């Protein structure tokens, strides 16, 4: 799995997401990568999300709308529901993973609960961050 | 506030004693070139859709991370690719499940949100939909 | 203990539709949530009872499921289903399935023996038969 | 589309939803019944939801927004089914109904169109049945 979030100029959030599934996948299964709301949400009134993890969990805990719908609704912010999906919620269901976030004030968080997680972001006109290992 | 981008090219155990700093610098140089052209875009005043869009497209194109080529195999050494867009303006969204004979599902997946009244299409009605729109047919070996 | 069910939203109009044809509807509604009602009574698991009404809206032909699915523009039948345990989580589905007579048994058949949450046609039929659900042709639907 | 929710004697909620589309369905389009939170969610901790009607329904996870308006909102039942069916979906051209069952046995058939097939009870009371409004 491979996603991008993005906020542009005009205050327009997106997210995407694009996958090859897990390893030696049974044929004619669905991960959560092509389900609005698993793999992939986005909001201009809350957040843009793209998830990346073991599917049955991400489908069954809709983690990609449960981020916008505990900031939209719970007032949450961005850091707080991602510590709440990614490092509470996703291992109590048996899930590892991590996702990528931008809401509307441009916070961005990259959240993940495995060794690694091969991520970068930055700002228009700014240097990038790049990340493998976590810290 | 400010215009910004993230990307993700998968998550999980990656081991430092498995590395070399060279074979991490290949993953951090791919994830860097594609993060800047995001960047480079976004700063240009392009719209956050077409960011995210050439961000997967470019992830995709990229064989270190599973998506379009360098995906995993199937337990019948097949590639089955999905993928997902959606616009936080309009709350359109597409997707494509289970396609092989597409180079670029997340290409298919906005398609599916901007020529189609339909969310989510899946193996050959996603391709039949993409290829009488001009998209090319491919081989699932091109992603070997 | 509770149960609900629903065989389709949309434009009815009383003109158009006779008593005795309302009453069909009526009558089957009606007897599906009585069996569901009793199974609750008698302590069946919440699962067990969505299941059965499901599969029942589905065998009945006044409902767009199982016998009496609508067609397709390329006049053939491609049915859904899906199922949700509140207790464990888990939830199972198949999508565009022609050869099982009782989809939403498919369903719950991904669901409890299968890794996997949603399965795709002959995808989810092969995984079906492959536990001993019985194939059948798409005429049975219409 | 057809559906069933239901709250068993131990207190576990379930949802399961069937059907064969749209009539005259593209082939190989998913509707929202196969997708988890679209046509379908149980949590015994919330809801049950089983949803009837399918783009915007995809797009707006009617099943599993009743459960977060609720479990983070502080919305009750009938608060998020008048939310979700009466002002959300009608909003975004959306026409169709759910039926809801939360923890505590209280039970929502909200729908927008002119009617909905549907039916009703608690166990060992008498069943309440529906086809239009009231
Ligand atoms: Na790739
Ligand atoms: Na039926």
């Amino acid at each position: 799995t491979v996603g991008a979030v993005a906020l542009d100029l005009d205050g327009n959030l997106a997210a995407a997401t694009s996958t090859g599934g897990m390893t030696n996948k049974l044929p004619h299964t669905v991960g959560p990568q092509p389900l609005v709301g698993a793999g992939c949400y986005a909001n201009n009134a809350s957040v843009a999300v793209s998830c990346t993890g073991t599917g049955e969990v991400f489908i069954r805990a809709l983690a990609a709308y449960d981020i916008a719908a505990l900031m939209d609704y719970g007032g949450l912010s961005l850091a707080e529901a991602c510590e709440r999906v990614v490092m509470e919620k996703l291992p109590a269901l048996g899930g590892s993973g991590g996702l990528i976030a931008i809401d509307h004030e441009g916070n961005v968080a990259l959240p993940f609960n495995t060794e690694g997680m091969y991520r970068a972001w930055g700002y228009a006109g700014d240097t990038p961050t790049t990340g493998i290992y976590r810290e | 506030g400010k215009a910004v981008i993230a990307i993700h090219g998968g998550a999980g155990a990656i081991s430092r004693a498995q590395m070399s700093l060279q074979q991490e610098l290949r993953y951090i140089e791919a994830l860097s070139a594609i993060v800047e052209t995001g960047q480079k875009m976004l700063e240009a005043g392009e719209s956050a859709l077409d960011v995210v869009t050439e961000a997967v497209r470019l992830l995709e194109e990229c064989p270190l991370f599973n998506a379009g080529i360098g995906a995993v195999f199937t337990r019948d050494e097949t590639h089955e690719l999905d993928a997902c867009v959606m616009d936080g303006n309009t709350l359109k969204a597409g997707a494509v499940a289970g396609v092989s004979h597409l180079r670029n599902p997340v290409l298919a997946a906005r398609l599916v949100m901007e020529q189609s009244p339909h969310v989510m299409m899946i193996g050959e009605g996603a391709e039949n939909f993409a290829f009488a729109r001009g998209m090319e047919r491919v081989s699932p070996e091109i992603f070997s």
